[PDB]
């Protein structure tokens, strides 16, 4: 849950050097007073820097207020980018024609140690690429280490 | 498979791996008036009144026989319709043709999932797809055997 | 200090136009509202607001959170 | 009452004076390196091209500079790009890195050292700036006076040292050619002569900066003979040698006076005519492998090679060696890359790049070389025409001198001129290229037309290609050289397209049909809709996986095929509706849509959202709606509605996707006729526009964050779609003509605000130098061309109507070439009506008159001599008043008719005491003259019949040289200068009631009431307010070309303001568009006004933001100079408001626009933005 707003800050930054907007959101006219009215109900004020520029967030340390909040924007097309946990890949239905996984880390306290992110978790976060009625293709990207390339 | 290849980039190493061209599409897609009647309600044609590949081919095994399946598909594939159709199948043995009633007392079907949270999803499909029978599909708590009723 | 030198309701409920209710309404990019036989007709004359006297451009949108606060329920 | 003009610059300056042969930007490649690339400067112009590829690309060509480059010189420090070391106008040594930043390539500023004051000024010191070729120091100087160099050095930033300088008093200076070194100390070599001596004494001097004690030194002061020319750099000779070019002979000489080696430089054969004494213009040195040899040219061309060689016989000294290379045309400059390649920088046009396999003759023949042997020799050659040694790999056109144009096509704004060099005809116009290929006879009255991959066969390169008729429609089939024909044939088809894949669907009338393939030539139809009580349809749109229809009136109803299969299940439900249905659109892309659009009879327009259905928007639109269509281009991913309309005006409207707005409204008004468009998908990155169908066609693509509709040199085309095939297609386009006729295209060129130009039409040079153009005063454009020789006096005139030339008479040529005659001035001149007749003048002051015949329709033009006049003067003007030649002798006017024999004096004015010559001259519907003078300004005058005389009214208050002038309006004047002042004049109210109030006669003598004060100044100024009134100064604007022509246009492209487009000598076009508003004018002048001082802006900012918490003072103008100092210069500008500069506005990234904008409590950027683009768009 923490590199999530981490991961999210930081794209909001690294673009901030070059171009934002016209590539991170859409028009400013209409979309734009659409966008602010629905960024002033989110209630952790983090999402609220995040939300008005185009980064969304899910996570379950998240009311369901808002991450129904960040759907909505996210489905209707406000928002170019979510960055989510695992959570969002089991029970919510969110398709995208993107998906990125960046890491393959996770904890397993069972072994009380770091380990490599399983394949039905692998294989279910890239159900969610591509949107069925729209997107002809779906596409997944995978950033990881030389090793696990494998 | 072929149409890969890789970019080496100073810091990481991309390796792209082509989209897959569709299939060879054959045969039939089967037809949601071709169900009996009892079962047809189960699935909506409006956006369909057909089965996708993977449940047509699967049809005649399915529901038109009892062995057992293996279904290796790929994901977002309609899990969903296909083991519901199996679910008709061993309906349509309890069932009545004569009165279109049911005999609910007699069998109990089991639908593994590997989350529970992932077993919330299924138990609303199979609430608000077979409510017409009055079948009544629940979630396993199981507690101290406290819901055995 | 004011140089010389250099719960409000904004919503009247009757039109400015039928001086009637809000009947298929409409938002322009002012607070404007009107029914859709309202602004199409005042177009017609009209380059600008019948209020402000801003520019339309015959904007419109359907104005349905009016009939959300015209509703008793709101939404 | 006033006049306000907005200036853009149309096609920039193309005399390319400047070349430097780095790498500046690291470009596509993460790490590469390349010594290949070099950029090219024009006093305000600015270029990059690069090379490696062969061929010399553009990469970026940059924001306006707005100041004079004086000077450019890449300098490459050791310890990292190269920065090319700018010197201009301002007084600033400039020293620039282009970079990348944003999206594309900028110019960003890191250096900029005071020096001197604003102007280019004799004592300043720019015009000569050469730069060690290791990177240690730079080295400026005058002409005349001083002389800096200022030390370079590199730290965490670049750091300059403060100057080192000599000053020498009454040097002028010529060639300061600099000397490498390994290392020692850096030299440099310059040809100073004396200003103040009795005679013409012209030496060469030696400079030594002495990096030990900091400071330059002065070694050698040698005297050579008069002649001396230009000086170059010897590399090693293992004390630097030099060469030393002289009239016709080469010297070297040491610094120490140890060797001085003459050459006597070899010489052509003929000689022909005039031939100066020769002399050597370039010379580079490029050395390799031991290989020492320097590339050295003359004035004629010829490139001659040297080297220097040991003398093993005497001694190891010097020899030596004159021969011969290729040749060429004359180069300003020369330069030499890491790879094979050569570039010559060509002075009068047309730069190029070679590369040299042959690496000239050996040394060893004694035959075709020179030796220092013995200086006095000569040899003799023949220039080869063949290019042995080099060979071409590319050109750039430019045009470096129009001596004159014309335009030809007002509306699509087409000018014709000639090319200075070649001597061909090019045709510079505004529209897109559309090349036509393959017509073919199509049965009468077709309407639309529409395209399909052909289903039928899945993998193949077939295509469907349908027509429609209003009783029939026809269907035809395409692939590769095969193109035949072939579905329902009795009804008539409003909407027919494919559906997710193999599948087709066609919309008629009465009824729909639903079509798939079945194998090869035959197609079922699975289903067909039909009207429940029968119903005529009224519009149908479409989309990849989706289907709309529209019947008559009442509802609305909507299709889907079926995912994994072929189907279409309606609905089940239907939408209803207030009105009729006009037309509707949706985005045909892709394979989801959401928000249909449609529209009424009513004449507004509603949005629909695909919860469910909702009307979320409204616009009401002036006439009916005649056609509509929704596009998404990909960039931007904004989603447009592309709105023709009935009566010509077409719009486009920016559409929100999530909430259905309309914003961002922008009409146009196109031809007369109902619009009707189309749509495509094209390139140049991949792009799509949607072309117009009225009067005439109009694309319409959008190219980055701007939008231009523009015309198509094809006069129209009813109807439009994609191709795609072999011959390669791509660009390819199939339509049907007005005509009704099927025919291929090919679209071509698009006019980026870049460029917004485009040109149409061994080594190429031709012998005649061309004069003047002509047009037909009758026939609208039917334009004659007049050449000169170059020799013996000759002169050739060619003549084109509509597209191409004439042939003539019987004959094999397309010209006529008259001898003894060359031209000094013409005009054609019709003194009646059913003839046209030409007016030559010759030198020898005789005035000839020849005779148009063209046969139409053999057709082929003829020449007939008729007379012989002698004259006074040399008739520089010359012009049709009523019946009349007006011709302007030195002094005087003189008023020519036709006669019998020769053509004789109809009248002569004197002129008043002031002009000395006319220079130009102009009329308005013959009544009044407007007479220009070299050095004097401009007079005005009146046609008075019965004087029989011209008598004038008007003069001016100050000395402007004017080399053209024109009326824009009857009381007003628009003109130029020789110095690049373009300025306009109006003769005042108190004039104009008076001249309205009476007939001419009286001024000059008799009777006019003249107020008090007017006499009392004659009384008190005789000369000044002889006439006795003065215009005022109307506008008044500085540009840096001397303007040639106006053409005052009364529209271009249909735009309601009237402009007047200007061209210029070293190559432009322009134009001054009138703005009219009162609006406007302040909106423009304060955008100027923000854009004009932004770099003080910043750098206010930055300042303050360090005194409490874009370094350099010129950041944003990337030279120091003002706007206002600049375009002022000679005197102040008046109502021109500069749209050039307006227009780096869009230029800037968001977070610069958003922050220059908040000095306006006016409104925001993209409102900015709007009115920028505004006059491209609508106002041309
Ligand atoms: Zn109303
Ligand atoms: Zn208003």
């Amino acid at each position: 849950r923490k590199e999530t707003s981490r991961t999210a800050t930081w794209l909001k930054n690294k673009f901030a050097e070059e171009n934002i907007t016209h590539k991170l959101t859409k028009n400013d006219a209409g979309s734009k007073q659409i966008l602010k009215t629905e960024a002033a109900n989110v209630l952790d004020p983090s999402l609220r820097k995040l939300i008005e520029s185009g980064i969304g967030t899910h996570h379950a340390g998240l009311t369901r207020s808002d991450r129904s909040l960040s759907e909505d924007l996210f489905a209707d097309g406000l928002l170019q980018v979510l960055v989510c946990t695992a959570t969002l890949a089991w029970g919510v239905n969110l398709p995208a024609h993107t998906v990125i996984i960046k890491g393959t880390d996770v904890y397993s306290p069972e072994k009380g140690s770091w380990e490599q992110l399983s394949p039905q978790d692998v294989l279910q976060m890239l159900g969610r690429a591509g949107r069925p009625r729209y997107d002809t293709f779906g596409e997944g990207i995978i950033i990881t280490d030389q090793s696990n390339v494998q | 498979p072929e149409g890969s290849f890789k970019r080496v980039k100073p810091q990481y190493d991309e390796i792209h791996i082509p989209a897959p061209s569709k299939p060879v599409i054959d045969y039939e897609l089967k037809e949601i008036t071709s169900l009996p009647d009892w079962c047809q309600e189960a699935f909506p044609s409006s956006e369909t009144t057909s089965l996708n590949p993977i449940q047509s081919k699967v049809f005649h095994a399915a529901f038109e026989g009892d062995s057992n399946m293996l279904i290796c598909a790929p994901t977002g594939s309609g899990k969903t319709n296909i083991a519901l159709l199996t679910v008709l199948k061993a309906l349509s043995h309890h069932y009545n043709p004569k009165t279109k009633k049911l005999n609910l007392s007699a069998f109990k079907i089991v639908y593994i999932a590997p989350l529970k949270a992932l077993v919330q999803e299924q138990v609303r499909e199979f609430q608000r797809r077979l409510a017409f029978l009055g079948i009544k599909v629940a979630e396993l708590t199981g507690d101290s055997r406290l819901s055995r009723k | 200090l004011n140089q010389e030198w250099n719960d409000l309701e904004k919503i009247p409920f009757k039109c400015t136009l039928c001086k009637e209710d809000y009947k298929s309404p409409v938002v322009t990019n002012c607070g404007h509202y009107f029914c859709g036989s309202c602004f199409a007709k005042d177009m017609k004359k009209g380059t600008k607001c019948f209020i402000c006297h801003k520019e339309t451009h015959g904007s419109a949108k359907v104005a349905s959170d009016l009939q959300k606060m015209l509703n008793k329920r709101k939404s | 009452d006033e006049l306000y003009l907005y200036h853009l610059t149309l096609k920039k300056q193309t005399n390319f004076v400047h070349s430097c042969i780095g790498h500046f930007v690291d470009l596509e490649a993460g790490s590469k390196r390349e010594q290949s690339q070099l950029c090219v400067a024009t006093e305000t112009h600015l270029e990059l091209y690069d090379t490696a590829d062969g061929e010399l690309k553009l990469i970026a060509k940059f924001q306006n500079l707005f100041a004079t480059i004086t000077s450019m010189k890449s300098l490459d420090l050791p310890h990292w790009p190269t920065f090319l070391a700018l010197t201009s106008d301002s007084g600033n040594l400039s020293i620039v890195q282009i970079i990348m930043h944003a999206g594309a390539l900028r110019l960003k500023t890191l250096v900029n050292q005071p020096l001197t004051r604003t102007t280019l000024r004799r004592v300043s010191p720019i015009s000569y700036m050469e730069i060690d070729p290791n990177g240690r120091c730079i080295i400026l100087s005058s002409v005349e006076q001083n002389k800096l160099c200022f030390l370079v050095d590199y730290a965490q930033k670049l750091r300059i040292s403060s100057p080192l300088e000599i000053i020498r008093p009454h040097m002028v200076t010529l060639d300061m050619a600099v000397v490498d070194v390994n290392f020692n100390n850096p030299c440099f070599v310059t040809l100073e002569i004396d200003n103040a001596a009795t005679q013409l004494s012209v030496h060469l001097i030696f400079y030594v900066l002495e990096l030990g004690l900091n400071h330059i030194v002065k070694k050698a002061d040698y005297l050579v003979n008069p002649s001396a020319n230009f000086v170059l750099s010897l590399p090693d000779l293992s004390n630097p040698f030099v060469v030393i070019g002289f009239e016709n002979h080469i010297l070297v000489k040491d610094m120490n006076g140890f060797f001085s080696l003459k050459v006597e430089i070899p010489k052509r054969s003929i000689t022909n005519s005039r031939h100066k004494n020769v002399t050597i213009i370039s010379g580079i040195v490029q050395k390799l492998k031991n290989d020492f040899f320097v590339l050295l040219q003359s004035n004629h061309g010829d490139l001659f090679k040297l080297t220097v060689s040991p003398d093993t016989n005497d001694r190891n000294r010097p020899l030596v060696q004159l021969s011969y290379f290729d040749t060429i045309q004359n180069s300003h400059q020369l330069h030499i890359f890491k790879n094979g390649y050569l570039f010559a920088l060509s002075e009068m046009n047309n730069n190029f790049l070679f590369q040299f396999e042959k690496l000239g003759v050996e040394k060893n023949d004694f035959s075709n070389v020179l030796t220092s042997k013995d200086p006095n020799k000569s040899l003799v050659f023949e220039p080869s025409i063949k290019l042995q040694n080099l060979s071409i790999l590319s050109q750039q056109l430019n045009l470096n001198p129009s001596i004159k144009s014309q335009i030809v096509s007002d509306s699509p704004l087409s000018i014709a001129t000639k090319h200075f060099t070649n001597n061909k005809i090019i045709t510079l116009t505004n529209a897109v290229n559309y090349s036509n290929l393959i017509s073919t006879s199509l049965p009468p009255n077709a309407t639309k037309l529409w395209l399909i991959p052909d289903p039928a066969t899945t993998g193949d390169n077939n295509t469907l290609l349908f027509i429609t008729f209003p009783k029939k429609t026809m269907i035809l089939q395409i692939d590769n050289e095969s193109m035949e024909e072939l579905k329902l044939s009795q009804d008539t088809t409003i909407h027919t397209c494919l559906m997710g894949s193999h599948s087709i669907i066609q919309v008629c009338t009465a009824e729909l049909r639903h079509i798939v393939p079945t194998g090869k030539s035959r197609y079922s139809n699975k289903l067909t809709w039909v009207p429940p009580a029968g119903i005529r349809i009224v519009c149908a749109t479409s989309s990849k996986t989706q289907l709309i229809i529209s019947l008559s009136n009442y509802e609305l109803v909507y299709f889907k095929i079926d995912v994994s299969s072929d189907s279409l299940i309606e609905l089940t439900t239907h939408p209803e509706l207030d009105t009729m249905p006009s037309k509707v659109a949706i985005v045909q892309d892709t394979q989801h849509a959401d928000l249909l659009a449609i529209a009424d009879n009513e004449g507004m327009i509603k949005i629909m959202s695909l919860d469910f259905l909702t009307v979320i928007s409204l616009q009401l639109v002036s006439e009916k709606i005649s056609d509509m269509i929704m596009v998404r281009d990909s960039s931007i991913g904004q989603l447009n509605l592309h709105v023709g309309l009935e009566n010509g005006v077409y719009m486009k409207f920016h559409i929100g996707d999530v909430d259905g707005s309309f914003t961002d409204i922008k009409r146009r008004f196109l031809g007369l006729k109902p619009v009707s468009l189309s749509y495509l998908r094209e390139i140049s990155k991949w792009m799509s526009c949607v072309v117009c169908h009225s009067s005439s066609t109009w694309v319409s693509y959008t190219w980055k964050n701007v939008w231009t509709i523009r015309q198509l040199k094809d006069q129209n085309m009813l109807s439009c779609s994609k191709f795609v095939n072999a011959d390669v297609a791509i660009n390819g386009v199939c339509s049907i003509s007005s005509s009704g006729r099927l025919n291929i295209g090919r679209v071509s060129n698009f006019p980026t605000l870049d460029n917004w130009f485009h040109v149409h039409e061994m080594l190429q040079i031709s012998t005649f130098r061309p004069r003047t153009i002509l047009s037909f005063p009758n026939n609208p454009k039917s334009i004659l061309f007049i050449d000169n020789h170059s020799g013996k006096k000759q002169c050739r005139i060619s003549l084109q109507i509509d597209g191409e030339c004439l042939k003539f008479g019987s004959s094999d040529h397309l010209y006529k070439i008259l001898d003894d005659i060359d031209c000094v001035s013409a005009a054609i001149i019709d003194f009646t009506r059913q003839a046209d007749h030409l007016i030559i003048c010759a030198g020898d002051k005789r005035l000839l008159t020849y005779k148009i015949l063209v046969n139409k329709d053999k057709l082929s033009f003829d020449i007939e001599l008729l007379h012989q006049t002698e004259i006074i003067s040399p008739i520089h003007a010359m012009l049709k008043f009523k019946n009349f030649l007006l011709t302007a002798m030195g002094s005087t006017i003189v008023l020519y008719g036709l006669g019998k024999k020769q053509l004789l004096r109809r009248s002569v004015t004197q002129t008043p005491v002031s002009i000395t010559k006319i220079v130009s001259m102009h009329q308005w519907n013959y009544e009044r003259l407007a007479v220009g003078d070299i050095h004097e300004s401009v007079t005005l005058f009146i046609w008075d019949p019965a004087g029989n005389v011209f008598i004038p009214y008007v003069d001016d208050s100050v000395k402007r040289h004017v080399t053209v002038l024109k009326f824009l309006d009857e009381a007003t004047v628009i003109g130029a200068d020789r110095y690049g002042n373009a300025w306009t004049l109006r003769s005042p109210p108190e004039c104009e009631k008076i001249m309205s109030n009476h007939d001419p006669s009286e001024l000059s003598n008799g009777a006019i009431k003249y107020p008090l004060d007017v006499i009392t100044l004659q009384q008190k100024l005789p000369n000044t307010y002889d006439c006795k009134f003065k215009f005022q100064l109307l506008n008044h604007f500085f540009v840096n070309d001397i303007i040639t022509d106006f053409h005052i246009l009364d529209s271009l492209s249909n735009s309601d303001r009237p402009g007047c487009i200007y061209m210029g000598l070293q190559g432009t076009v322009g134009c001054f568009i009138p703005l009219l508003s009162k609006g406007n004018v302040f909106m423009m002048g304060n955008i100027e006004n923000i854009m004009a001082e932004a770099d003080d802006t910043f750098y206010l900012d930055y300042e303050s933001r360090k005194k409490n918490n874009i370094i350099c003072e010129g950041s944003c103008s990337i030279l120091g100079r003002d706007h206002q100092e600049y375009r002022s210069y000679y005197a102040p500008v008046r109502k021109v408001i500069d749209g050039d500069l307006c227009e780096n506005f869009l230029r800037l990234s968001l977070n610069e626009q958003e922050f220059l904008a908040k000095n306006l409590k006016s409104v925001q950027v993209e409102d900015i933005i709007q009115t920028i683009n505004e006059v491209r768009t609508n106002y041309m």
